[PDB]
RNA sequence: GAUCAAAAAGACAUACAUAAAGACCAGGC
């Protein structure tokens, strides 16, 4: 799910950045440090919408860096268990299709695939086609999955999905 | 044995041929009793039917003197004793490539530049024709590297060899574009075993080769089959007999009429091996037995070389196919096929027999001297061939082989290699956007005959091939980086193309399967051959052949390369007949406009490119009196029915002058589309304008 | 028939972590 929230940051500026372009450097430093990052509390920071206010810089004692508190509006992506989102199976791996939900990866265990969807290695591009055929379930297809669980390993989040409920699968 | 009475070593080689076979080609009724099955003979000492007994015993004795010697001691003496040993592989992957370089010189370039019976070249590098060849039992394809390097991309090779340590090392073709070669391992294609002796591998390869050659076959076959006979070197002929037969059967299976064949053989003492050479002498205009100086002088290795495959060889092919089935049935039995032609038939041709004996006895005499020379160079380690470096330099000069080391290509980055391939052409030429076709720009497609058109399915990109899977794309803007292409496909080095990426949907809706494919729009450089100044259709003719050259039909896991279907602008009506409304996977059940190709695949079109193929001041008219198109020069007022060289639009004019008719929402090009936007050109508007301006 | 490699500067591969604690005793300013 996509959200629009207000977040904070402390920008530690190396002393070289001082001088004329000081406030501008803080904004440029902010954009580079938060965009693309991910956390467990808020998830993937897609982009900074607006910078509300820049706090007065406070010299940190014993270190050169001076910390500017910053208030900004950002777009974040935070998945939840039970939510259905449209995903593309980048990799039709035999153990499970690998589906990239936007910037976040999601693994759908083969055990969570209806029994009618047999895996077919001999097909030209590999796919878990339905046993007759019906649904190829291969690369570039759009599918509906239910997120069953989430994990955060080294600031990056990944999820596990399932296709057991009705009206899920090929789109 | 006095080995010092040998002629001075030379780069000049002599060829003696068999006479021309004056007998008819044997038929199924004549050959009906020729296959004699007997006891399995593993004795070579009494095979005197085509060589004097004293010479046969002398060469066998001179071979067996080495059975008690250390192989590294023998190899070191041989390296000093052979005048030709310093030739090696030069810059090629092995010394086998240099045998093909040597023999293609000695045989008047008949392999790399084959000729008709009137002496005219069968392949012209400027015309749409490729040199098709095959290379069997040939891993790791050293012979192939020389041919591919010599002809660049103007060639397409087909390979079959046993899977294993001696498979094709296509990665090691440093001097040639490995993308122009296609290994095929018999039954199952890429997943087969490559057993030449097995018939099914021959059959699947046979159907595949004929299909990939417009049902004509290859211009020539090369065959370098052999295996280890360590501690049984005297039995090498008898042990390899089925491999010899299967390589000859392969020649009669896939070489075209007037085509050529070259096969490695060893000794040729047995009536079985001589009967196989007799069948080739019947089936070809000319045959010879030849030992190149790049073959080691003390080994039994020689080549049968056949020129001009006759018409009507089908019965001899189907006979040899039945003999191979019989050999396979007799495997691990006390019985074997001992004759394939009766001795009375072979000896009835006195002219064939007199050549066969003289070829064997001359080879034995030279091999005996060369074996005695190696033995002397084992006993005395101070002996050396002083001329090896001189002879090497002369052979390389004579055969037109550059004296350079084998260097791994160099790794160029795609930007530096693009600047090398464009040869100082202005980079801004690659940044030009197409002119949009609109009611305000419609007049630009006049005169209609100057133009070609093609259906687009993605944005246009440049593509550079650096060899194998080192393929990069670029979107024509100087700010953009070269991006590595994430597709399972292979292209020769020194390749520069104008392309799009098209996903080909198969079926519809849930069952629909879409596969992305490289679609060539135009070509600039093909494996180091510049084609940019050739006429658009002529450039496309070279481009079309290239797609087949890089094709891999045994590899259904690879992403396909295709050339776009090019229409004449006065025939754009033929495009709309291939537009269909299809249910695409994920379109919520809404049909989408789809262009269906030459196969059962379609893509969603984005629009139509219109490309000018005639340069100013020229233009194409239609003469109502002569019912022919003509070129008209607007400056001189001259008219001609032949193509003026200065009327040719080169790549940069074709690219700069291109229009694009986008097919977005509100555009009617198929009768099921509603509603139409009145500010946008329909099919009916563009066809009406074209019809008014055809006359 | 094709082919036929030599062990890559070792860095306490690093914290020198022997430095028990605990105790009493002696001396220094
Ligand atoms: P190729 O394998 O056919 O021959 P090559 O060019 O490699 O030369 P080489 O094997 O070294 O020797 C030349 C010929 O002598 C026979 N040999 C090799 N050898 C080790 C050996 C041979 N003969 C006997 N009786 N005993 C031996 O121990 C080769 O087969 C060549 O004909
Ligand atoms: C030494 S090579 C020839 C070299 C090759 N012409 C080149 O230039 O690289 C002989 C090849 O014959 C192959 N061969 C032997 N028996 C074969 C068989 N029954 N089927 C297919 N290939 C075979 C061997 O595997 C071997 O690779």
């Amino acid at each position: 799910m996509f959200y629009h929230i207000s977040l904070e940051h402390e920008i530690l500026l190396h002393p070289r950045y001082f001088g004329p372009n000081l406030l501008n450097t803080v904004k440029q430093k902010l954009f580079t440090e938060v965009e693309g990052t991910c956390t467990g509390k808020y998830g993937f920071v897609i982009a900074v919408t607006t910078i509300d206010n820049i706090g007065a810089g406070v010299i940190q004692p014993g270190r050169g860096f001076v910390l500017y508190p910053v208030k900004y509006k950002a777009i974040v992506f935070r998945p939840f268990k039970g939510e259905v989102v449209d995903a593309v199976v980048t990799q039709v791996n035999k153990v499970g299709l690998f589906t990239e939900i936007g910037p976040m990866s999601c693994f759908i265990s083969r055990h969570s695939i209806p029994s009618e969807m047999e895996f077919d290695p001999n097909s030209n591009p590999p796919c878990y086609k339905t046993m007759d055929e019906d649904i190829v379930i291969q690369q570039d297809d759009e599918i509906r999955l239910k997120i069953v669980g989430t994990r955060v390993d080294k600031n990056d989040i990944f999820a596990i999905g399932s296709l057991m409920d009705d009206y899920l699968g090929l789109v | 044995v006095d080995w010092r009475d040998e002629p001075e070593p030379s780069a000049c080689e002599q060829v003696s041929w068999f006479p021309e076979c004056t007998t008819e080609i044997p038929d199924t009724q004549e050959m009906s009793d020729w296959m004699v099955v007997g006891k399995r003979k593993m004795i070579i000492e009494d095979e005197t039917e085509f060589c004097g007994e004293e010479l046969l015993h002398s060469v066998l004795q001179c071979k067996s003197v080495f059975d008690v010697l250390d192989g590294e001691e023998m190899r070191r003496a041989r390296t000093r004793a052979n005048p030709y040993e310093m030739i090696r592989g030069v810059f090629f992957l092995n010394r086998a490539a240099m045998k093909m370089a040597n023999m293609d010189f000695v045989f008047d370039r008949m392999f790399t530049n084959p000729r008709d019976s009137y002496g005219k070249p069968l392949v012209k590098d400027r015309e749409a024709e490729l040199l098709y060849f095959a290379d069997v039992c040939a891993g790791p394809g050293g012979f192939s590297e020389y041919v591919l390097w010599r002809k660049k991309w103007h060639a397409k090779g087909f390979g079959m060899t046993l899977k294993g340590p001696n498979d094709f090392k296509l990665e090691d073709f440093y001097s040639a574009s490995s993308e122009l070669f296609e290994p095929y391992y018999g039954e199952g294609g890429i997943d087969g075993d490559g057993d030449i002796t097995r018939p099914e591998n021959i059959s699947a390869f046979r159907n595949f080769v004929l299909d990939n050659t417009d049902r004509k076959g290859v211009h020539f076959l090369m065959a370098d089959g052999g295996f280890s006979v360590e501690g049984q070197e005297n039995l090498q002929e008898i042990l390899s007999k089925q491999l010899l037969l299967c390589q000859f059967l392969m020649a009669l299976s896939i070489v075209r009429t007037g085509g050529h064949f070259i096969c490695k053989t060893f000794d040729l003492f047995t009536p079985f091996s001589v009967g196989l050479v007799y069948l080739l002498y019947c089936c070809f205009e000319r045959v010879c037995l030849f030992k190149p100086i790049t073959s080691r002088p003390a080994n039994s290795e020689r080549y049968v070389v056949c020129k001009g495959l006759k018409v009507g060889i089908d019965d001899v092919r189907d006979y040899l196919f039945a003999v191979n089935i019989k050999l396979n049935q007799l495997r691990n039995t006390d019985s074997d096929v001992n004759l394939v032609v009766p001795l009375e038939v072979i000896k009835g041709d006195h002219e064939f027999t007199d050549y066969m004996i003289r070829s064997n006895e001359s080879h034995c005499s030279l091999q005996i001297k060369a074996l005695a020379k190696i033995h002397a160079f084992v006993q005395d380690t101070t002996l050396s061939e002083p001329r090896q470096a001189e002879i090497r330099k002369e052979c390389l000069r004579l055969w037109g082989i550059p004296d350079q080391a084998r260097v791994a290509p160099s790794s160029s980055d795609p930007k530096s290699k693009f600047f090398e391939l464009i040869q100082g052409t202005e980079i801004d030429i690659f940044s030009y956007k197409p002119t949009l076709l609109t009611s305000k720009t419609l007049e630009k497609i006049r005169p209609v005959f100057d133009y070609r058109c093609m259906v687009s399915g993605s944005e246009q990109k440049f593509l550079i091939g650096l060899g194998k899977s080192q393929i990069y794309t670029w979107d024509g803007r100087q700010s953009d980086r070269w991006i590595k292409l994430d597709l399972k496909t292979e292209l020769p080095r020194d390749t520069l193309l104008s392309v799009e990426i098209v996903h080909e949907l198969k079926g519809e809706g849930k069952a629909q399967r879409k596969i992305s494919a490289i679609h060539i729009l135009d070509v600039l450089v093909l494996n180091g051959t510049d084609v940019r100044e050739q006429h658009f259709n002529q450039r496309i003719q070279l481009a079309e052949k290239f797609v087949k050259a890089v094709s891999k039909p045994s590899r259904p896991d690879m992403n396909p390369i295709r050339v776009k279907e090019v229409y004449r602008l006065e025939e754009m009506e033929k495009i709309f007949v291939r537009l269909e409304m299809k249910i695409i996977k994920g379109s919520s059940g809404t049909p989408k406009l789809s262009y269906t190709g030459r196969d059962d695949r379609h893509f969603v079109p984005m629009g139509l490119y219109i490309v000018r193929t005639v340069n100013e001041p020229w233009t194409m008219g239609f003469s109502k009196s002569f019912k022919k198109k003509f070129f008209y020069n607007k400056k001189t007022k001259d008219s001609t029915f032949d193509l003026p060289a200065d009327s040719i639009a080169p790549f940069h004019i074709c690219y700069y002058g291109r229009l694009f008719w986008e097919w977005g929402d509100g555009i009617r090009v198929h009768d099921s589309q509603k509603p139409q936007d009145q500010d946008k050109l329909s099919k009916e508007d563009v066809l009406s304008f074209i019809q008014m301006h055809r006359a």
